[PDB]
Order: C-alpha cells, then sequence, then structure tokens
C-alpha cells in the first residue's frame, strides 16, 4: 500500500499540512483506546501514530511514560495491540498507521517476522525510537520486504551525512525532531528547521513531519510555513486523556476540540 | 561511524535515540585520544594511587582452604576508598568529563554504591553530580543516599516503571538526550551503549594487571582460575581483562541465582535469560515470552539486575569464560564463612563469587587450584540484612 503517498499527494492538492496525533494504545483500556482513536480520526487526524505499551519507554517523558503505565495497568500486551491495529484498519481504508516502538518488542520473537505482522493487521510505518539508523539495517530491510515504510528521525543536531543517510532510507515521512531531549508538550522546540526542511527535499527524503513539543496550533501552522508536509502531536493528546480519565465522555468531547483546531491550523 | 567496533561479537551495539548518538561518538573519540594521552593517564594514575590507595593488597585466605589442596587469594578491592572497586573507573570517567569540557554528571545507581563513588569524584573534582536512583531503591539505601548528599550530589527519585535501577538506567538516558552539550552520562557498569563496555572494562583493567603482577610474586605463576560476580560485569571484566590472552587461565563469572534458578527469581539472563535489546545493548535479557524487560532478583541488590555486559556475553558465547549462578544461601553461607575464619565482612555481591570458589573447593578438595576471588566490595552496607536474616532464621 502507498497510503502515506496518497494522504500527502491529496494534502498537496488541498495545499494542507497533515495533522497526526499520537496515542498509546490501550490507555486506560482497550474499548476507550478504540474510541479514543475513532474521535481522534472523525475530529480531522490525517494519520495515526501509536504506542505499543514497553516497559522502558527511554525517549518518552512522563507524560506519555504515564500513558504506558495505564495501559499495563489495564493490562494491555502487544497481541491485544495488533489485534487493536487489525480492527482499526477494518474500520478505516486509507489512514495512515504509524507504530512508535521499543526495539525489543521487535526484536523479541523476530524483527521480520514483526514487520509481517505489521503488514498483516495494514500498519504502514514503524518508529523504532531506540535504534538509530547506525544500527537501522535489519529494520530498515524488514520493514522495506512487508511494505512497511522505515520511519527516520532527522534531528536539530544532524549533519549532511545524515541527512542523506535519512533521505535515502527512510520512507513514508521523515520524523524532523523539534529539539534534543524526550517527549512532552511542557518543552516547545526553539530551533528553526526550515534549513533542514529544504535539504531533505533536496536529497528526496520522505515528506517531513515534524514532532516533539507541538501542542498548540499556531506550531501546526508554523511547521507548513516552514515547509514540512505537517506535524505530530502526543503528550498534548495524552494530557486530555490524562486530566479526563473520570468522564470518558469529556474526554472524547475535548479530544474532538482538540483535534478539529490542530486540524484547522493545517488547511491555513 | 565509529572509531571502535562497538559489538563482541553480536552482542553490544548502539541502539540509543539518533538524538544520543553524538554523544555517544564524542565520548569514544574523548576516550580514544585518553588513551593515548600521557598526561591524562599520570592524573588518572595518581588519583588512583594517591586519593583510592591503588595498588589494593591480594590476600592468601589459608583458614578457609585448610584440609584441602585449593589455594585461594582475594583481590582487595573492598580496600579501595569507597569500599567497592566503582571507585576505578568513576574517577577515568570523570577525568574524560572534563576533557570534554562538560561541567555536569548524571549517573545511575541501584544499591547505592556507583552513586556513591560518583558523588566523590564529582566532589573531588568539581563536577555537579546528579544520581537517578529507583524509588524503591531509594527506600532501601538510606544509608548510601545520605552519603551521596554529604558529599553534594542531587538524588532524584525514578518513580516510573518498576521504580528501580532499569529505571534509573533509563531516566538517565533520558536526561543525557537533553543535557549531554553540558553533562557526561557516568554509566556504573560493563554494559549499556558503546563506549561504555569498552570503557569501563578499560578503567577497571588495572584490578586483573595487578593481580596478575601480585600472583607472579606470590605464587610464580597464573592462577588457574579467576572468579568474579557479575551484575553488570565491571568488576568481573576489569579482572579478567589482562588474563583473556592467557588461555590456561580460568574466567569465571558468576551471576546472582536468588531463590533458585527453577524459580525464575534471580539475575542471571547470561545462562538463563534470552537476548534482546535494552539499556543501549543487544545482551541478554531477563523478559517476558512477550518481550517487556523483567525484574531480576537478589539478596544482594548490587546484583539485581536484568542484563548483562555485552563482553562477557561474548566470552561465553565463544567458551573463553564460563558463567555459573550462586543461590542467596550460597552466597550467605560464604559471607559468614568469611567473617568468621578471616576476619573479612565481604559485600553480598562478592560472596557470590568467594560462594562458587568454596564450591570448588568443596566440591574437589584435592585437585591442586590456585583461585583467585575478586573481592569487589566491603560488606559494611550489608550487616543490616544479614542480621535480619540471621535472626528470622533462628540463629539470632
Ligand atoms: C560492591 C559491588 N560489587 C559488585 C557489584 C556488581 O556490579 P558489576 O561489578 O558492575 O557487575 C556492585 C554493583 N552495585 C551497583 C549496581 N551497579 C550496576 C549494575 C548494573 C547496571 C548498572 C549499575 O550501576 C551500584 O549501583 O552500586 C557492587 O556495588
Ligand atoms: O508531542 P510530544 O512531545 O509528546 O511528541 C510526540 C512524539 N510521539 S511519537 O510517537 O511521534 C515519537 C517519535 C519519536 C520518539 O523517539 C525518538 F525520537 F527517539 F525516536 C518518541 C516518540
Ligand atoms: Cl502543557
Ligand atoms: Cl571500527
Ligand atoms: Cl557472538
Ligand atoms: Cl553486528
Ligand atoms: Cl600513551
Ligand atoms: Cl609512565
Ligand atoms: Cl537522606
Ligand atoms: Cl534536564
Ligand atoms: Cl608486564
Ligand atoms: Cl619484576
Ligand atoms: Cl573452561
Ligand atoms: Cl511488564
Ligand atoms: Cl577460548
Ligand atoms: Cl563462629
Ligand atoms: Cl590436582
Ligand atoms: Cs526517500
Ligand atoms: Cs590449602
Ligand atoms: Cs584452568
Ligand atoms: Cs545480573
Amino acid at each position: 500500500m502507498e497510503r502515506y503517498e496518497n494522504l500527502f499527494a491529496q494534502l498537496n492538492d488541498r495545499r494542507e499540512g497533515a495533522f497526526v496525533p499520537f496515542v498509546t494504545l490501550g490507555d486506560p483500556g482497550i474499548e476507550q483506546s478504540l474510541k479514543i482513536i475513532d474521535t481522534l480520526i472523525d475530529a480531522g487526524a490525517d494519520a495515526l501514530e501509536l504506542g505499543v505499551p514497553f516497559s522502558d519507554p527511554l525517549a518518552d517523558g512522563p507524560t506519555i511514560q504515564n500513558a504506558n503505565l495505564r495501559a499495563f495497568a489495564a493490562g494491555v500486551t502487544p497481541a491485544q495491540c495488533f489485534e487493536m491495529l487489525a480492527l482499526i484498519r477494518e474500520k478505516h481504508p486509507t489512514i495512515p498507521i504509524g507504530l512508535l516502538m521499543y526495539a525489543n518488542l521487535v526484536f523479541n520473537n523476530g524483527i521480520d517476522a514483526f514487520y509481517a505482522r505489521c503488514e498483516q493487521v495494514g500498519v504502514d510505518s514503524v518508529l523504532v525510537a531506540d535504534v538509530p539508523v547506525e544500527e537501522s539495517a535489519p529494520f530498515r530491510q524488514a520493514a522495506l520486504r512487508h511494505n512497511i515504510a522505515p520511519i527516520f528521525i532527522c534531528p536539530p543536531n544532524a549533519d549532511d551525512d545524515l541527512l542523506r543517510q535519512v533521505a535515502s532510507y527512510g520512507r513514508g515521512y521523515t520524523y524532523l525532531l523539534s529539539r534534543s531531549g524526550v517527549t512532552g508538550a511542557e518543552n516547545r522546540g526553539a530551533l528553526p528547521l526550515h534549513h533542514l526542511i529544504e535539504k531533505l527535499k533536496e536529497y528526496h527524503a520522505a515528506p517531513a513531519l515534524q514532532g516533539f513539543g507541538i501542542s498548540s496550533p499556531e506550531q501546526v501552522s508554523a511547521a507548513v510555513r516552514a515547509g514540512a508536509a505537517g506535524a505530530i502531536s502526543g503528550s498534548a493528546i495524552v494530557k486530555i486523556i490524562e486530566k479526563n480519565l473520570a468522564s470518558p465522555k469529556q474526554m472524547l468531547a475535548e479530544l474532538r476540540s482538540f483535534v478539529s483546531a490542530m486540524k484547522a491550523a493545517s488547511r491555513a | 561511524t565509529t572509531l571502535l567496533n562497538p559489538y563482541f561479537g553480536e552482542f553490544g551495539g548502539m541502539y540509543v535515540p539518533q538524538i544520543l548518538m553524538p554523544a555517544l561518538n564524542q565520548l569514544e573519540e574523548a576516550f580514544v585520544s585518553a588513551q593515548k594521552d600521557p598526561e591524562f593517564q599520570a592524573q588518572f594514575a595518581d588519583l588512583l594511587k594517591n586519593y583510592a590507595g591503588r595498588p589494593t593488597a591480594l590476600t592468601k585466605c589459608q583458614n578457609i582452604t585448610a584440609g584441602t589442596r585449593t589455594t585461594l587469594y582475594l583481590k582487595r578491592e573492598d580496600l579501595l576508598h569507597g569500599g567497592a572497586h566503582k571507585t576505578n573507573q568513576v574517577l577515568g570517567q570523570a577525568l574524560l568529563a572534563k576533557r570534554m569540557g562538560k561541567s555536569e554528571i548524571i549517573a545511575e545507581t541501584g544499591a547505592g554504591q556507583h552513586g556513591v563513588a560518583s558523588a566523590l569524584a564529582s566532589a573531588l573534582l568539581g563536577l555537579k553530580c546528579r544520581i537517578y536512583m529507583g524509588a524503591k531503591d531509594v527506600e532501601r539505601q538510606s544509608p548510601n543516599v545520605f552519603r551521596m548528599r554529604l558529599m553534594g550530589a542531587e538524588v532524584i527519585p525514578v518513580h516510573s516503571g518498576s521504580a528501580t535501577l532499569k529505571d534509573a538506567c533509563n531516566e538517565a538516558l533520558r536526561d543525557w538526550s537533553g543535557s549531554y552539550e553540558t553533562a557526561h552520562y557516568m554509566l556504573g557498569t560493563a554494559a549499556g551503549p558503546h563506549p561504555y563496555p569498552t570503557i569501563v572494562r578499560e578503567f577497571q583493567r588495572m584490578i586483573g594487571e595487578e593481580t596478575k603482577a601480585q600472583i607472579l610474586d606470590k605464587e610464580g605463576r597464573l592462577p588457574d582460575a579467576v572468579i568474579a560476580c557479575v551484575g553488570g560485569g565491571s568488576n568481573a571484566i576489569g579482572m579478567f581483562a589482562d588474563f583473556i590472552n592467557d588461555t590456561s587461565v580460568g574466567l569465571i563469572g558468576v551471576e546472582p541465582g536468588g531463590h533458585g534458578i527453577e524459580t525464575g527469581e534471580h539475575g542471571a539472563p547470561l545462562k538463563h535469560g534470552r537476548v534482546g535489546i535494552y539499556f543501549g545493548m543487544k545482551a541478554p535479557m531477563m523478559q517476558t515470552a512477550d518481550g517487556q524487560i523483567e525484574e531480576s532478583y537478589s539478596i544482594s541488590a548490587g546484583l539485581d539486575f536484568p542484563s548483562v555486559g555485552p563482553q562477557h556475553a561474548y566470552l561465553n558465547s565463544i567458551g573463553r569464560a564460563d558463567y555459573v549462578s550462586i543461590t542467596d544461601d550460597e552466597a550467605l553461607e560464604a559471607f559468614k564463612t568469611l567473617c568468621r575464619h578471616e576476619g573479612i565482612i565481604p559485600a553480598l555481591e562478592s560472596s557470590h563469587a568467594l560462594a562458587h570458589a568454596l564450591k570448588m573447593m568443596r566440591e574437589q578438595p584435592e585437585k591442586e587450584q590456585l583461585l583467585v576471588v575478586n573481592l569487589a566490595g566491603r560488606g559494611d552496607k550489608d550487616i543490616f540484612t544479614v542480621h535480619d536474616i540471621l535472626k528470622a532464621r533462628g540463629e539470632i
């Protein structure tokens, strides 16, 4: 499948940026997580980034650390995550679905087999947060064999060699990292990224999605204005879940208002 | 791209977020440069000798082997400033931080000994030290926490995950991911992403180098085997390194068997775990069937870690080094035995090593063998633990 390629072409036709929320699968539970995800899509999500709960999410700040913990509190396992992914795809044929993985979950039962399962359930991309380009070969190979886009991080501390590597190896989208550190809405990126954006286009990289610290509409508009194809927001979304655990109804309503606002900022 | 091989065979690597790769590259270059720098080496040697007290004794233990053909020496890392071998490599890594122009130190600790070592080195060398420690560890290790704080270190409890060593390990990397521009991560064992397994080995190798010189002086030959406990692997690889090419010398690493391997409550991933990728490295892990990092267990906090350094996994694979386990009860016996018969109170960690040496002796008491146990730390820290156990089993 070419889900990201199709999404970007359509968005380019509408001169819109992509807005892509991240959530943790199964936070705060399987049924609620399925409803959260449907709400995000209904509210205007162009694509999804979906975390499989992992014991040691060392690229995540406390907000997403806690999402993982809430999912584990609910008994969520990777196999249950794959069931959820199959059902999400069964409901929603075209939306790009990216997973946010940690290496051990991918390697556990065989890297090839992991990517084959992703293909079977209809996942579009995999980002392995603790695998740098330097260690990426078996992951990117298995991804491509199974029609999965391997997502590469283009960090703010990147050079020409790395830009060329991520442009060459990556598919689907290039993850344009906002700043150093870990995920969290509590820290906004303070670096201009248009230079990196331009070089990626020069090297024919997969379209750039800016991520880390995106929590407001202005930032989505800013990402598009800088030449990125769109923006990813996780912690900000997960904070709404965290805030509204006691009111599943209100949770969905706020998620809806938030995504609508963020998406609106991408069209213009 | 690196200067040195990040792998030992299939084990090791640099499994960190992309954002941290320049930090690892910077540290490797600084290390490689420092190893060629006589000025660096002289400053390191000066701290080792005049501050930490190297060389450490090699003690012949005659009472505990009486009636057998075992000759047993203990390498006395217990006598190093701080009370454990951890001090050696923190001094080197603190100098590396300075070489790189870094002003802050991050460190993980579990039992607290590495944190104390990091704190003392930071005090001495004028680095601002923050230590991450799982909150369950903070709760259990009030003495070490206080030692660290007396020495000016910030101790930060880690409440995520299982609130233990692995979680502290992650938190340290999380901090570093954002602060590497000013801070050095002073990892406390021969594990984690390259170049740490290599650096920690090289900054611990004086253990084995001294042992070799001392045993040639006292016995006229190399040991038949050198024996060390394996938590993450630093004291063991420090003892083993200089003997690796001496193929007649056995290298025995002792993992904690906890309540017994069959119970699953142990810390012996090298022999009873499964290869995984965590903490920046591909190595044997204790993990669930679906690949979550499992909880280890040992009576001894210093060994209670669900993975192991990649060089140990490699040396095992090729049959150069052999790895065994020792249970809580065996370690406790060895502790009591050394106190009563040699007047040395060993750390419960190194009591695992001693227990295995005692088994080698007792199993085959007419076998002539010259053994060295790395006594990696003193057991002052463990006396409350042992008391509580000894009274509860009714030796009161
Ligand atoms: C006296 C003594 N003797 C042996 C050991 C075992 O450690 P080894 O010699 O490195 O195998 C310790 C380990 N102690 C730890 C754990 N240190 C630790 C363990 C695993 C990962 C990260 C760590 O900081 C600490 O944090 O202090 C010790 O204190
Ligand atoms: O909005 P924030 O700050 O919570 O960021 C959301 C990020 N969610 S994600 O799944 O894209 C994502 C992407 C990359 C991550 O680590 C890595 F860069 F090291 F690979 C972690 C999470
Ligand atoms: Cl916020
Ligand atoms: Cl090399
Ligand atoms: Cl190998
Ligand atoms: Cl390899
Ligand atoms: Cl030199
Ligand atoms: Cl000299
Ligand atoms: Cl205190
Ligand atoms: Cl910080
Ligand atoms: Cl010599
Ligand atoms: Cl001589
Ligand atoms: Cl052998
Ligand atoms: Cl778990
Ligand atoms: Cl061999
Ligand atoms: Cl007695
Ligand atoms: Cl014999
Ligand atoms: Cs590409
Ligand atoms: Cs003897
Ligand atoms: Cs031997
Ligand atoms: Cs261990």
